[PDB]
């Protein structure tokens, strides 16, 4: 039944550090790979970000952090939706939830089938979900500059079509991921003019 | 007992001083005005659509009752916008 | 129900030459749009009518057709895989084609009537 | 925890958390006809007072600082379950706009507390709509079913015993 | 506890000449308000005495004295046919002509006080 | 988890010339406090954010567990330290409900 709490699942998980829990909504959903990303877990994720810092020479692991932060406030925002509806939310909310929205289909769902994105390199990894976070981030700062939130959505319309089609970018134009980056900074703060 | 204030541009709501009212004349400086009148237990706060424009968050907040009132220009739309979607959201149908 | 229903095998016996040309892309259309549109009927439920956008609208209406007319079939009525697939553009042809993101160029210029 | 103690105790907040989703969702409805027959009845004197007001405005536009400067002069009450307010106190134009000025205040300000009491009711019956009686469902599911595993353990075991 | 209470021979030992003809009618009409009555403590509590209609209002308390005075006798207190009988019609007398549906007018206008 | 935490030795360990004299009423304070604010949180989460007092203690142990409880895992803190801060959340509260603490105390501290 998919129920974890039998004794093969539990002896397994008493002795080894990688969960990944895999989802049948998920599975339904069209969500592949089906891997439950609020129960999952990876208890080398504290050491790997140490290495991935290390050799990268970027904050990779804060990002990575950031990115569980952001889905595992969805998960808290989501509930209060099915009680008071999304309209509720405020516009800070608002944003994180599209956030949320962009790190599980533009980065998490993955297709196998996919010449291009059957597999992601390291190097593509931290170009996509630093896009993703970019565009958190400059919202973020728009909003509190005095800017409203469908204003942002409404605005930014092209280049949140590009931050999802960027897990099709082939591994030698990588180039044009990183470049999403200013493309975010320039058209947000024309809005806000 | 209480009072009564009013908040929009001179040429609209100065006649209204004739009858005792708090008749005030920038998102801010609005903001100000009305956490004061609150603060100051007023009853009513008669407000010009062109100045609610600029404080939604005030007026959310307390919703003394703050009504939305035209200037000599007219309304925006907002006092019957609220109206039209507060029955959007309590009864499921315009 | 076609939701949580599934065959895992199906891209064997699908395509040119099996079926025809036009499978796959029309049933990922179907299916996708059939989903979307069950959450939006679910959707005026909860919120009310008055909480959905036109296309919202169009594709609940589409669920409801594709339930009454496409699913439902009859228990001693026997539809040619050719019949199933035509049957399946005019259900797509109520949608924008705007909204067949899930179909190719080539394919809708040649089957969508 | 799988008790059954706990499992028929549990049958019992089912029971009364259905019955309460039931009467809350009532009040709701109840509410919510009412505050129909209100908010029609806002719509129209905004319609009309706004045009009164604007009017008699665009009349006083068309020495004024000296004679503007020399008269000073709520009851709540309950609309079913609500808490609601009743108020009572180019010259003559604003003179005579007071009086409708005032019902406008009541009437919205009654909306507006009609709104938030339907918005408090249906934050509560979506609460047990979607949390509470799920949550009291599947709990009563799994002691049923944990219940009833022991008991064929215990049952083999006793066979077990027996042939010893 | 009567609601959940049962003697499935009970038809058997009441009525005229066994007890008295009123037995069979106010024992059903006790029944009735009974659970009507706490049905009623219990909206209440949920919806608050705001929700409670005039009769509502009598039938909250006809279940607090039927709890209290009809059932709670004591454990030494010898109560004759005639006596409980008659203090069901005290307790049913609390309520209008028009709830006592299930007793017919002939022995409504007979008991009734 | 302190709340279904325990220990059964704490009483003769504790208090004046053990530890110091506000040990066990602190405790017992904040024990109550943070089961209180803990029931606060859970029903702000499922009813909403807006009782006066109980939106003060849901606050209470949202600084308990942030503040208190976690101190990370190569932090050592005095035995002084530690009842001073528990103090600092007490002090959240309005006096009148620090009914675990006798008037001593409280007027001291």
């Amino acid at each position: 039944g998919g129920d974890i709490s039998e004794p093969v699942t539990q002896n397994t998980l008493r002795v080894v550090k990688v969960f990944w829990g895999l989802d049948s909504s998920l599975a339904q959903k069209r969500h592949f790979p089906s891997i439950n990303w609020i129960q999952s877990y990876s208890l080398y994720s504290t050491e790997v970000g140490r290495y991935m810092d290390q050799i990268l020479q970027q904050d990779w692991s804060d990002m990575v952090t950031e990115g569980m932060r952001i889905l595992q406030e969805e998960e808290q925002l989501n509930e209060i939706v099915r009680l008071v509806g999304i309209d509720s939310l405020s516009d800070n909310d608002r944003l994180t939830l599209e956030v949320a929205k962009s790190i599980r289909e533009d980065y998490l769902q993955q297709n196998a089938f996919d010449d291009v994105d059957t597999f992601t390199s390291r190097e593509k990894q931290f170009n996509m979900l630093k896009v993703i976070l970019t565009f958190g981030k400059e919202a973020r700062k728009a909003l509190s500059l005095g800017a409203y939130f469908n204003e942002i959505m409404e605005g930014t319309v092209a280049v949140r079509e590009r931050i999802s089609r960027s897990k099709y970018i082939p591994e030698e134009e990588l180039a044009k991921i990183s470049s999403i980056n200013e493309e975010i900074k320039e058209t947000i703060q024309l809005i806000v003019s | 007992t209480y009072k009564i204030g009013v908040v929009g541009d001179k040429d609209s709501v100065s006649p209204f001083r004739l009858f005792g009212f708090d008749v005030q004349h920038t998102k801010t400086e609005i903001r100000k005005t009305i956490d004061e009148m609150a603060k100051n237990e007023y009853g009513v706060i008669y407000i010009t659509e062109q100045c609610a424009n600029l404080v939604p968050e005030t007026i959310e907040r307390y919703k003394p009752a703050i009504i939305l009132i035209p200037s000599h220009q007219g309304t925006l739309g907002i006092g019957l916008e609220e109206i039209q979607n507060s029955v959007e959201k309590a009864v499921g149908q315009n | 129900d076609v939701l949580p229903s599934l065959s895992r095998l199906k891209d064997k016996g699908t395509g040119a030459g099996k079926t025809r040309e036009d499978h796959a892309a029309t049933m990922n259309q179907l299916f996708a749009a059939y989903a979307q549109g069950k959450q939006a009927k679910e959707l005026a439920v909860v919120l009310g009518e008055s909480a959905l956008s036109d296309i919202d609208k169009i594709y609940a209406k589409f669920a409801e057709r594709f339930e009454n007319e496409y699913v439902n079939q009859g228990f001693y009525t026997n539809r040619t895989i050719t019949e199933t697939l035509d049957l399946g553009w005019e259900l797509l042809a109520m949608l924008p084609r705007t909204e067949l993101k899930r179909i190719k160029d080539d394919l809708l210029d040649k089957y969508l009537p | 925890n799988p008790t059954r103690m706990e499992l028929t105790r549990l049958k019992k907040q089912l029971t009364t958390a259905t019955r309460g989703h039931k009467l809350l969702k009532d009040k709701q409805d109840e509410l919510m006809r009412q505050f129909i027959l209100l908010i029609r009845k806002n719509n129209e004197l905004r319609q009309a007072i706004e045009k009164e007001t604007q009017t008699a405005m665009k009349d006083f536009v068309l020495f004024i600082d000296e004679l503007l400067a020399l008269e000073n002069v709520v009851v709540e009450k309950n609309i079913m379950s609500v808490k609601v307010p009743l108020m009572n106190f180019s010259i003559d134009g604003f003179t005579q706009l007071l009086p409708k000025l005032l019902k406008l205040a009541e009437v919205e300000k009654t909306c507006q507390l009609m709104a938030e009491e339907i918005e408090k009711t249906r934050r509560r019956v979506n609460a047990l709509e979607y949390m509470t009686i799920p949550q009291l469902e599947e709990t009563i599911y799994y002691i049923k079913m944990k219940l009833e595993e022991n008991e064929r353990a215990e049952v083999t075991r006793l066979i077990k015993v027996k042939n010893m």
